[PDB]
């Protein structure tokens, strides 16, 4: 059914499927310890995860997949998806990451957690890049869907996934042409957007090794769901 | 068994 | 700069011309491998490929226009991605096997000889299988490899790098139009090629964690250059 | 850095 949608219908479907922005826990006395920051972030990430899973079901084509393939794709892409969402909502806050409306952090606060500032810097650089490209909401939702379908497709049905992926590419180009971009500008912008996905994969892998580290350090107990999504990368 | 499984089939 | 004034066909020729050679392994076929002996051969081979890659990079248009510090950064970031894409490219015509060298063609069962290597083997093979199904062309391959070099670490100077990147995108599209592909097919294929770069980043990150592991295990001593390129990812 | 030297030529 995803294959018969127009570009504008694809955009509407994706826009409509967007998960909500969640709030962090409250009056958690600034300043943060390593343990308290990790606590908040873990609690937040866990809740975002539940919403992401339901968002995925609303991504055209995704439900046409077998359960096993849906699981595979989500286990592969979950952190990439949380990350791109984070940088998207951080766009209008240069220098800071908007984990939640009531939790906006700069890199100095990322120092409170051992090894986190490196990933912070990369997330901020990504936000800065989106900002400079003037990334649009319609483009963002396309990218996030691409991540869901693409990241795990090579560790496998595949043909259908690639068809859907092709459709989203069509959708992206459609959008750029509407913005008045020339043919050359369209392929250049398409290229630029898709190359950032490589950096996002990178941030995810570095973030992953790291969640594993803190688990080991058992500073804060990770949620059952996070641990599951985490162990899948092993 | 997976929590993901449950969340996925709701 | 000079890379920016090249035609698409001139870009292709420059890249084709800059290609490093295929190197031979040491290796005596009259003896199965141990973990230690396989790692020994692979390490010796990778080390020598590295020297050639570094010189290839200097022949990539735009690269030498960069400051030394930036050249170092890009290479430290992309080195394994580049070795990997080269490996899968030369493995294309050998389904099920990886052509590490003309005298060293291995299947996944042999990848089992090294602890943790078979996972990365499987991903490399899947990549090779994907290139094969897309009928990836040599001209497209060299464009992709250059994109990796310039893109992976791209975190003014940046603007120039992005211009060069834009040029290679132009070159890729130029090639596809020559192959008779329609506008829609061109965008779709461009997208498909660039998305595989995300998987290549992924393979690199997983491979990296691992080279670190074996170093620690000190099964085989890594070369001075490999260790340097490795430590850069820390 | 060996990479440094190899780069410089
Ligand atoms: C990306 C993200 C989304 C979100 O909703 C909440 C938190 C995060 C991030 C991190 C995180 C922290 C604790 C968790 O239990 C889960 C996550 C995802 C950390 C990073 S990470 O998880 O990808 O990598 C690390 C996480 C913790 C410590 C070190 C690295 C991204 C942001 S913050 O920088
Ligand atoms: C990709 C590659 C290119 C090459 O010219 C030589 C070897 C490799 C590969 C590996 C490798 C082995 C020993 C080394 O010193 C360096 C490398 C790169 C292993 C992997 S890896 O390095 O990316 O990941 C691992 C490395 C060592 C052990 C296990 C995994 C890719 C292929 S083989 O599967």
């Amino acid at each position: 059914l995803a294959l018969s949608l127009t570009a504008d219908q694809m955009v509407s479907a994706l826009l409509d499927a967007e998960p909500p922005i969640l709030y962090s826990e409250y009056d958690p006395t600034r300043p943060f310890s390593e343990a308290s920051m990790m606590g908040l972030l873990t609690n937040l990430a866990d809740r975002e995860l539940v919403h992401m899973i339901n968002w995925a079901k609303r991504v055209p084509g995704f439900v046409d997949l077998t359960l096993h393939d849906q699981v595979h794709l989500l286990e592969c892409a979950w952190l990439e998806i949380l990350m791109i969402g984070l940088v998207w909502r951080s766009m209008e806050h240069p220098g800071k990451l908007l984990f939640a409306p009531n939790l906006l952090l700069d890199r100095n606060q990322g120092k409170c957690v051992e090894g986190m500032v490196e990933i912070f810097d990369m997330l901020l650089a990504t936000s800065s890049r989106f900002r400079m490209m003037n990334l649009q909401g319609e483009e963002f939702v396309c990218l996030k869907s691409i991540i869901l379908l693409n990241s795990g497709v090579y560790t496998f049905e595949k043909d259908h996934i690639h068809r859907v992926l092709d459709k989203i590419t069509d959708t992206l180009i459609h959008l750029m042409a509407k913005a008045g971009l020339t043919l050359q500008q369209q392929h250049q912008r398409l290229a630029q957007l898709l190359l950032i996905l490589s950096h996002i994969r990178h941030m995810s892998n570095k973030g992953m090794e790291h969640l594993y580290s803190m688990k080991c350090k058992n500073v804060v107990p990770l949620s059952d769901l996070l641990l599951e999504m985490l162990d899948a990368h092993r | 068994h997976k929590i993901l499984h449950r969340l996925l089939q709701d």
